[PDB]
């Protein structure tokens, strides 16, 4: 049942997060799909690990927090990334933290992601358990890499799209200072606990080359794909949405039913009966 | 926050700047009493779209029964000074 | 060719699809004319007493007195028996209780039965 | 009452009310906080369809997973002294039924 | 906000505000300004064949098939402007808002400090003293009989007057008090 | 025990001889000082109890619910200050004395050491109580509130008296050492169930149980301030502390005669937590957050578990606490806005911040949020039902759930959002009502440092 | 520490390694734990020594209260309200005293599971093995009395029992 | 994987369940059948407290590896050797399950030729 | 605490040489540190061991014998 | 110098009623602070006893 | 003290439509006989430092020169350190 749970919980909001468009509920659906990924791996009975990917998504998603909210400020308050043009050289450091931050999510080699995420999959690829639960970690990875990708195209690559008085400033050692700390944590504290606490668990040693590989396989699929299907919104094209996109964006539908079916039918009966 | 206190002459000079941009209103003729109807022959489709990219230059939304009757520059301005409450 | 909404009780008919506002009659701009005049009375006298400066207290609202002495106390001098309320009282204030009383009695005949023929594996079970 | 116009000059901003006008009979239910009955971008049986189906979906292909699981070809793993015994209960009074292992 | 409402939406007004909506929601779906530019463009030409129709009854069944139209591709997660009613920051400085009677409340060792503020305010307490009585009698004298017809207050026409129920428009405590 | 009951008694003569414009310091120094003097029966001992006379003893039950009793009244006292003012001194004289006799008849219920005593003071109380909810009460409604209030309880309460004399005819005795010593197991019968019944109905109307609750929320909306302090922190308990008595000679019939109370209970609790999400007053929504605390009692008390028992005795304090801390705070919005109900005066949190920290406080009591003692009593009672029956665990989770909700809602309704524009009347709290709120509160967090001291005498 | 008696509680040995450090690279745990020692263990060394020479300046003592056995509710008569009283307060206590066994060995319990680490499965059969007995004799003595339990409850829920073992030992004698 | 897909659309009974595998005894094969070894004692391998699953057949090298990492500590690079014994240790158990698997797949293909076969002759 | 920078109205913003040090400095260090340890540690990306061919091994190590033993 | 009046009001204040809680009061009932019983391996000697753990059975070394 | 430094708007008659996307929607515009009146008002967004665009893998590879340089000299070190 946890296995499930996690599984479902990680490819749910890593859809819903393919899409949205606030770049705050961007990073708390990457945070809900991670969440889901640590009890996918509490599921295989790798609970040491859980606690690992658990100590390493504290630093870079934290950073990533953080990233997100200097670019708020700096542009007056604004949350949605439709707003949000060229900001890569605008604001320079926070565009290379959420770089780092954005790597080391999608499991880069060797970076705080790496050492927990990796094992994560090695460890779930290899175990008796669900073919469902394995497909569905496998695409929530995928989707993982594209809404990374999907947070940088749409917030620092194009062409401005901000109000014209531009009040963009970086220059503060405290935001300069508190954000490089986080850098330094989610550049190198994977690789130093990592080798620094005990083994715990007998490792997945010997795998068949393609598996080993399917953490990365999976990332750059996600990369590429979600990269090509965004350069489409250059072409001077229009089309209606689909059924799968008004899904996704409306997060399944969850909140709209769930908060007006159940609360309604208690507040009346609230009322009319007792 | 760290933005500047916006006066009055700023929101003006920078309505006027957005208006210079629409080349529909020729440049050198609208003042800031010009009205739009009458002295510029514009449309009320112009109009709306003038309303829009005020909003869109000043970051804020404009109601529709407030916008829809706003018909000079200096209109404009003293809508955007009572919303943002800059009395110098 | 686009599909039409179809609106539900929590989820309604937007205003720019309702067929009445293009259903333009004079009386229906009669009826618009009243209302916004009641509105009007209302939005002034309201004002009124609101801008007074000899004013030091709170302007009661005959609206919400209303609403409050229709929920709470207006309730039994107009409640008649009928089919419906006395079927609807009897169902919501009994079966609830009789549904309940069933399942704790099942459950707990089937841990005494258990308990006396001694399979329950009652170990360490020390605080009750 | 989130339906009303956020653009008029209400009395009570908050809830969306005018002094004098009737309320409500179920004020407190509609408050903002609660539920809302403002209209969707996508009917209500449609929702409802695509969320029960999305979900039932899932548990349809979590319980074929479960009747098809997905495994190494590799046989279970071997562990030295009698299944470790005495290190999972003990009972060292009662001489297990030895179990070795084969070495291939 | 600060207009009055009418008794209803003309045709035009209608026809403007299905203008404004389609272009916001047009500029939520393609992101990059040219794009939003020549759509907006093809939108307005859209908008523009039937400018003319002259008649009413064809001129209503257009403006209502477009109105499912518009339901139908309307971007379910449209851009909304921060301080808008859908924003992100919509009431957000809403608890800072103190009204101002509460300064009749303080001790007098906190308006020891502050002393031209508090001479400021007596002032322009005195002067919506007299006001008021002033312009209960305006408002008697020019309201039409059988009450207000709509929320239109008229302006002040003598020298010394002052507009009808000024008082809580122009002590608003602030857009962003703190 | 007379070295309580005599300086309560001399309260009377102290607020009669007082000067008019000393009455209030008086009382309030003196009652303080009682209650000073009370905190010396919380020296129980783990055997048998403190028997001071024939006529009176004290027990681990009974000490906490005596200075609770004690301490009330300067909060009663602190609290009817303001709205008696425009009040002639003899009617002023005669409130205190009111309060004075319930105190005194309530101090002597609890020690009564012999049953009929016990009922004769549990019956007294009534007076004193009617009387200040039908004379100084505000709306036209409190002489319907007082028929009520006076009419369910004596038709509850008549029985007992029935049964109370039969078992002195029967048994020879009815002080409680004796009737405990002496005990005797009740047999199957139909005599055996009436007399199980007449012993009940008495407690179980007071309680008060879901269906029986109708004069609650009449005599607590009705009555004045210091008349709703007492009705929910002592009165209600009266009923428990009766219940846990008089079981003693009831088994083994409460096996069996239970049931029909247990659903009430576990019902009942559902059903008036759900009551109070949909609730135009302030009162109101007190009243029926405490029937749903005292139908949680009420299964503790049916139960008969030595756990059931301590979460019984820690709920019953922690209740009567934090409900008069509520109907307090209530009281401080209602006597500037004069209205009661709960929608019209919103964001008051901008207007007065202390006041907005003492509704939180007090709503995260009622929310049960640990390690407060009304979690320790709600937590050991759900213990002890889950050892009874394991589906208990859904009713008391919807339970503890939907109470989370209302208290929430209560919070957020009255001091979020955005404040009524037209309101100009919120005056800065006084120093009366922060210390009000102050020593309601500080006990029930001092209180969490030592459970013994109010876990009964089973711990 | 002489506090409390070894035999009550019991501990193993406590063997520890040796440090042998294979690296010459000095290690920062010795010298923060000799930063330690320097700048908190010897001030509150000091207070202490300060503190207990005080106490020895003034000393006194206090007794255990020893109490004397009284006939139980077994040999009272069915209405003798003071040997009846006499016989509850001494059950009450032997209660008492029985629940606080029952912790002594529950305390043994925890303890063993935390020191013996990853091998408290096998390590700590005996304290289990002991706890369950304990257990299982407090259960039979002192369950399902109720919130109003007494001696004679007790003593009849135990004649109950005797009565299933005598009826059981019968038939399995005449079997 | 391809196991899964020649057991789940194929035949399953030519194809071994891995719950219950072994199927065959362990002499079938030959008779010498050369025992393992353990490296690590009882008490010793307790006093290491490892974990339980970690008590396998390689726990000797883990022993080792533990010890290099407590002696230098500082330098926590300098369990090189150890590591990569403890983990060849490790890819030697897995291969000789891997090898078990492959072993009982065959068997039990043996088996189904055999019995065939012995149906066809009983058929002739 | 920082420095001052002016609003530019449709120009690009101000940038101090700190940040733009800072920020290259911090992205050469991730490549750099991503590199050394790939260099250093091939084995966690590719693996140290190589995946044994269970068709390659042959019938005695496994003991197959076609229906000849019985 | 703010630093350091820091530490010492913040830090070493604490950790001083702290230790001394814990090493006279806490530590002066049973079971009160347990620890994990430190790691035994082969080649060991115990500080107590001064006995050296016998070492392990010489497995094959080869790669 | 805050940013008074007196901004001065500058000059509107820079910002043209040629050399930008916002000339090809011009184009495409009056293949149909149309006209964008707001293009001269959107130039600024393409004009200044804002002219040039950076890949996405050109993003994610901000500072791998200096990286690669690092790595090199250091390997080489490391290699004439060893062998010794
Ligand atoms: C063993 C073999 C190993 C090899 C494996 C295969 C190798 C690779 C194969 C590649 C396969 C396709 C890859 C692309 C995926 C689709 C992406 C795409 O093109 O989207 C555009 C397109 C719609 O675009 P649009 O509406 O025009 O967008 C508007 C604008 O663009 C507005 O745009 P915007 O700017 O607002 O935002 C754009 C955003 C928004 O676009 C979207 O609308 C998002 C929706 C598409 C994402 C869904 C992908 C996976 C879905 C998983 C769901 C699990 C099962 C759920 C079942 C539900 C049942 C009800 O899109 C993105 O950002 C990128 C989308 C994600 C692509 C990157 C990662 C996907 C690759 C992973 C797929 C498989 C590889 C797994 C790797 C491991 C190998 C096992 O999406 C689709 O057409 C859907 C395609 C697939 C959906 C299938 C579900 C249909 C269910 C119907 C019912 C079926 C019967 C059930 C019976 C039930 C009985 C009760
Ligand atoms: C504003 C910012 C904060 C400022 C303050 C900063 C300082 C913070 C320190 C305060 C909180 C930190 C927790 C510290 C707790 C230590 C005190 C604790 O140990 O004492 C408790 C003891 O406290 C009392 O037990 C609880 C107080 C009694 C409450 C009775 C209420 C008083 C009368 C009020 C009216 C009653 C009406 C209610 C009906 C009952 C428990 O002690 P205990 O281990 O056990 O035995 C004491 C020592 N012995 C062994 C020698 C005997
Ligand atoms: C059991 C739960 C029973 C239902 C409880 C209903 C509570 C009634 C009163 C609640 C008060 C009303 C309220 O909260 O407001 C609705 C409020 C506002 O909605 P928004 O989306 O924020 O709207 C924003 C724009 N306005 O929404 C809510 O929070 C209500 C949510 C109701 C929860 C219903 C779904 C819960 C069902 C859980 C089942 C799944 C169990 C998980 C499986 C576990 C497996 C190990
Ligand atoms: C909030 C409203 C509550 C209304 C009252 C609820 C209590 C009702 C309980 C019954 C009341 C009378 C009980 C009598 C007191 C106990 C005395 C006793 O038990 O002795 C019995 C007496 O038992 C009776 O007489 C019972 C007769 C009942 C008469 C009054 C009936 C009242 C209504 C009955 C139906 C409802 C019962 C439950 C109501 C619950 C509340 C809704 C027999 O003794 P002996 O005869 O001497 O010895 C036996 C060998 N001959
Ligand atoms: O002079 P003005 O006051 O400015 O009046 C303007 C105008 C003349 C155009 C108008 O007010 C008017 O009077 N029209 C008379 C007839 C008329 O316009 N009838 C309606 C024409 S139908 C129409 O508007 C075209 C449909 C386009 C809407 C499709 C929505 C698709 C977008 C969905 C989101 C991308």
């Amino acid at each position: 049942m946890t296995l499930c749970l996690g599984a479902i919980t990680t490819l749910f909001t890593a859809l819903c997060a393919i899409t949205q468009n606030d770049i705050k509920k961007i990073v708390a659906f990457s945070t809900s799909s991670q969440l889901g990924l640590m009890m996918v791996t509490i599921g295989i009975n790798q609970p040491h690990l859980a606690f690992l990917h658990i100590c390493m998504h504290a630093f870079f998603k934290a950073m990533l927090f953080m990233c997100s909210g200097s670019i708020i400020h700096s542009l007056n308050d604004e949350q949605d990334i439709r707003k949000m043009g060229g900001l890569y050289k605008a604001m320079p450091f926070t565009t290379t933290a959420l770089i780092i931050g954005s790597l080391a999510l999608t499991g880069m080699p060797y970076l705080t992601g790496f050492y927990s995420k990796d094992l994560i999959i090695e460890a779930v690829n290899m175990s008796y358990t669900n073919a469902w639960a394995l497909l569905m970690t496998l695409i929530a990875t995928s989707l993982t890499a594209a809404y990374s990708t999907r947070i940088i195209f749409f917030a620092f690559l194009g062409k401005p799209r901000f109000p014209p008085l531009v009040l963009i400033n970086e220059n503060n050692p405290l935001l300069i200072n508190s954000i490089k700390r986080l850098l330094i944590g989610s550049i190198f504290a994977g690789f130093i606990i990592s080798n620094n606490i005990p083994p715990m668990t007998v490792p997945n040693t010997t795998m068949p080359l393609y598996m080993k590989m399917t953490a990365l396989i999976v990332t750059i699929m996600g990369f590429m794909l979600a990269l090509e299907l965004n350069n489409t919104t250059y072409y001077l094209k229009f089309k209606y949405p689909s059924q799968t996109y008004k899904f996704s964006n409306m997060l399944g539908y969850y909140p709209s039913i769930m908060h007006r079916l159940p609360t309604y039918h208690n507040l009346s009966m609230s009322q009319k009966s007792a | 926050s760290d933005a500047p206190p916006l006066t009055l002459e700023a929101i003006k000079d920078r309505v006027l700047y957005v208006l210079k941009l629409y080349d529909k209103i020729d440049p050198e003729k609208l003042s800031v009493n010009s009205h739009f109807m009458k002295d510029l022959g514009l449309d009320s489709l112009d109009q709306v779209e003038i309303i829009m990219a005020m909003e869109d230059e000043f970051g804020f939304e404009i109601p529709d029964i407030d916008a829809e009757k706003l018909m000079c520059p200096q209109e404009i301005v003293d809508y955007i000074a009572d919303k943002k409450d800059v009395y110098e | 060719s686009f599909p039409k909404y179809k609106p539900s009780r929590l989820a309604t008919l937007p205003a720019t699809l309702d067929p009445a506002e293009y259903d333009i009659s004079p009386e229906t701009r009669k009826a618009q004319a009243e209302r916004l005049a009641i509105r009007s009375r209302l939005k002034r006298e309201y004002l009124l007493q609101y801008n007074d400066p000899n004013r030091l207290g709170v302007i009661e609202d005959p609206a919400l007195i209303r609403w409050t002495y229709a929920r709470s106390a207006n309730i039994y001098p107009n409640f008649r028996p009928t089919p419906k309320t006395s079927l609807l009282g009897a169902l919501f204030g009994i079966g609830p209780l009789f549904f309940w009383y069933y399942v704790f009695k099942t459950d707990r005949d089937k841990k005494e039965k258990l308990i006396q023929e001694g399979k329950l594996d009652q170990t360490f079970n020390i605080s009750y | 009452q989130q339906e009303r116009d956020p653009w008029y000059d209400w009395d009570h901003p908050d809830l969306r009310l005018n002094w004098g006008e009737p309320i409500h009979w179920d004020l407190d239910m509609y408050i903002r906080n609660r539920v809302d009955t403002s209209p969707t971008p996508v009917s209500w049986n449609t929702m409802c369809k695509h969320l029960f189906g999305f979900v039932a979906f899932m548990l349809f292909m979590f319980w074929v997973g479960e009747i098809y699981p997905s495994y190494q070809p590799v046989g279970p793993k071997q562990y030295p002294y009698n299944d470790l015994y005495l290190e999972r209960g003990g009972d060292p009074t009662k001489e297990p039924e030895p179990v070795v292992h084969y070495e291939i | 906000a600060f207009s009055a409402p009418a008794a209803y939406l003309t045709h035009q007004q209608k026809v403007l505000r299905l203008y404004k909506r389609a272009l916001r929601h047009l500029e939520s779906w393609c992101v990059h300004r040219d794009k939003y530019r020549y759509f907006a463009c093809l939108m307005r030409a859209r908008f523009d064949e039937h400018k003319n129709e002259k008649d009413m009854v064809k001129a209503t069944q257009l403006l209502r098939q477009a109105e499912e139209e518009f339901w139908y591709g309307q971007h379910p997660q449209p851009y909304i402007f921060p301080e808008s009613p859908g924003g992100t920051s919509y009431e957000r400085y809403e608890c800072y808002k103190v009204p101002e009677w509460c300064l009749d409340d303080w001790h007098p060792s906190e308006k020891a400090m502050y002393p031209d503020y508090f001479a400021k305010r007596e002032q322009w307490k005195r002067l919506r003293r007299e006001s008021w009585e002033r312009e209960v009698k305006q408002l008697q004298e020019e309201t039409p009989p059988g009450g207000p017809r709509t929320e239109a207050l008229p302006p002040a026409r003598k020298e010394g007057d002052l507009p009808p129920l000024w008082w809580h428009i122009v002590t608003r405590p602030r857009e962003r008090p703190m | 025990m007379l070295k309580i009951i005599i300086p309560t008694t001399m309260l009377l003569p102290m607020t009669w001889m007082s000067k008019h414009n000393m009455i209030w310091i008086n009382a309030t120094v003196h009652s303080l000082l009682i209650s000073l003097i009370s905190l010396s029966l919380l020296n129980q001992l783990g055997e048998n109890s403190l028997n001071f006379s024939l006529t009176f003893f004290s027990d681990s039950l009974s000490a906490p619910l005596l200075v609770l009793t004690t301490w009330l009244l300067p909060l009663m006292l602190m609290a009817s200050q303001s709205h008696l003012s425009k009040e002639t001194t003899t009617r002023k004289k005669l409130y205190i004395t009111m309060l004075i006799l319930l105190q005194l008849f309530l101090i002597m219920t609890f020690t009564a050491t012999e049953l009929i005593l016990f009922y004769i003071l549990f019956e007294a109380t009534l007076v004193p109580t009617l009387i200040i909810i039908t004379r100084w009460g505000n709306q036209t409604e409190r002489l319907n509130a007082g028929l009520y209030f006076l009419f369910y309880t004596l038709a509850g309460s008549l029985p007992l008296l029935v049964a109370l004399v039969y078992i002195q005819n029967t048994t020879g005795s009815l002080n409680f050492l004796i009737i405990h010593y002496w005990s005797h197991p009740l047999s199957n019968s139909w005599s055996n169930i009436f007399m199980w019944l007449a012993c009940i109905m008495a407690f179980m109307v007071k309680m008060p149980l879901y269906g029986l609750h109708l004069w609650l929320p009449k005599a607590h909306v009705e009555a004045p301030i210091a008349g709703s302090m007492v009705l929910a922190a002592v009165l209600l308990k009266l009923g428990g502390y009766g219940m846990m008595r008089i079981t003693t000679i009831l088994n083994p019939l409460t096996n069996y005669m239970a049931y029909p109370f247990l659903m009430l209970s576990m019902w009942g609790m559902i059903m008036t937590s759900s009551i109070c999400l949909r609730q135009t007053d302030l009162k109101s929504l007190i009243a029926y957050s405490s029937v749903s605390h005292m139908a949680l009692v009420i299964v503790a008390i049916m139960i008969q578990t030595p756990w059931s028992f301590m979460g019984a005795t820690a709920l019953m304090i922690a209740h009567g606490l934090t409900s008069s801390m509520l109907f307090c705070l209530a009281n401080t919005n209602y006597e500037r806005v004069h209205s009661r109900t709960m929608i019209l005066a919103r964001g008051l949190q901008t207007l007065l911040p202390l006041m907005a920290t003492w509704w939180l406080v007090a709503s995260l009591t009622n929310l049960a949020l640990p390690p407060s003692i009304n979690l320790i009593g709600e937590l050991f009672i759900i213990t002890a039902s889950f050892s009874w029956s394991n589906i208990t665990i859904i009713l008391m989770g919807m339970n503890m759930m939907i109470t989370a909700l209302y208290s929430l809602y209560m919070l957020i309704t009255t001091q979020r959002g955005k404040y009524t524009h037209h309101i100009n009347n919120i005056k800065p709290s006084f120093t009366r009502e922060n210390a009000l709120m102050a020593l309601h509160i500080l006990p029930l967090l001092l209180l969490t440092l030592n459970p013994k001291m109010i876990l009964g005498p089973l711990y | 520490p002489d506090s409390w008696d070894k035999d009550v509680y019991p501990e193993p040995p406590r063997r520890t390694p040796a440090p042998a450090p294979q690296t010459s690279l000095p290690n920062p745990v010795t010298y923060l734990t000799k930063i330690f020692d320097l700048l908190v263990d010897r001030p509150v060394t000091l207070a202490r020594e300060f503190i207990e020479q005080q106490h020895a300046k003034n000393r006194y003592y206090y007794y255990h209260r020893e109490f004397r056995r009284v006939p139980d509710i077994t040999e009272c008569e069915e209405k003798d309200i003071l040997c009846m009283f006499e016989a509850e307060m001494q059950w009450r206590r032997d209660y008492k005293v029985d629940q606080e066994i029952v912790n002594i060995i529950q305390e043994r319990l925890k303890a063993c599971q935390q020191r013996e680490g990853e091998s408290y499965r096998q390590n700590c059969a005996k304290e289990l093995e002991q706890f369950t007995q304990v257990s299982k004799a407090f259960q039979d003595r002192y369950s399902d009395l109720g919130a109003h339990y007494s001696a004679r409850k007790c003593l009849a829920k135990q004649k109950q029992r005797m009565l299933a073992e005598r009826k059981a030992a019968k038939e399995a004698a005449a079997a | 994987g391809a196991h899964l897909a020649r057991r789940y659309l194929g035949d399953a009974s030519k194809e071994p369940d891995p719950l219950r595998m072994p199927t065959f005894p362990p002499d079938y094969g030959f008779p010498e059948r050369k025992e393992r070894e353990m490296v690590a004692t009882q008490q010793e391998m307790n006093d290491a407290q490892l974990m339980l699953q970690q008590r396998d057949y390689c726990a000797h090298y883990l022993i080792q590896l533990l010890k290099c990492k407590r002696d230098s500590f500082p330098n926590f690079l300098a369990c090189k050797h150890e590591q990569h014994d403890w983990d060849y240790c490790e890819h030697l158990d897995y291969v000789k399950r891997m090898k078990e698997f492959e072993r009982e797949r065959r068997l039990l293909q043996r088996k189904k030729r055999r019995e065939q076969r012995e149906a066809e002759m009983a058929r002739g | 605490g920082g420095v001052h920078i002016e609003p530019r109205y449709r120009q690009f913003p101000q940038l101090t040489r700190s940040q733009l040090i800072q920020a290259e400095f911090f992205s050469a260090t991730m490549w750099f540190w991503i590199l050394w340890r790939f260099w250093h540690d091939s084995d966690a990306v590719l693996g140290h061991f190589p995946y044994p061919d269970p068709s390659q091994w042959t019938d005695e190590e496994l003991g197959i014998l076609p229906d000849d033993e019985d | 110098y703010r630093h350091s009046i820091f530490a010492v009001t913040h830090v070493l204040i604490p950790v001083w009623i702290i230790h001394y809680y814990l090493k006279y009061h806490v530590t002066a009932k049973p079971y009160t602070v347990v620890e994990r019983k430190p790691r035994i391996f082969p080649g060991d000697t115990i500080l107590e006893t001064g006995e050296v753990i016998p070492l392990m059975k010489e497995f094959p070394d080869q790669h | 003290e805050h940013g008074h430094s007196k901004m001065e708007l500058p000059d509107y008659k820079q910002w043209k439509i040629e050399g930008t996307p916002l000339e090809t929607v011009q184009e495409k515009l009056a293949a149909r006989g149309l006209r964008d009146p707001w293009g001269r008002n959107e130039a600024w967004r393409y004009s200044g430092g804002f002219a040039n665009n950076v890949s996405f893998v050109g993003a994610l590879l901000k500072g791998f020169k200096w990286g690669f340089a690092a790595f090199v000299v250091a390997v080489g070190a490391e290699y004439y350190l060893e062998s010794q």
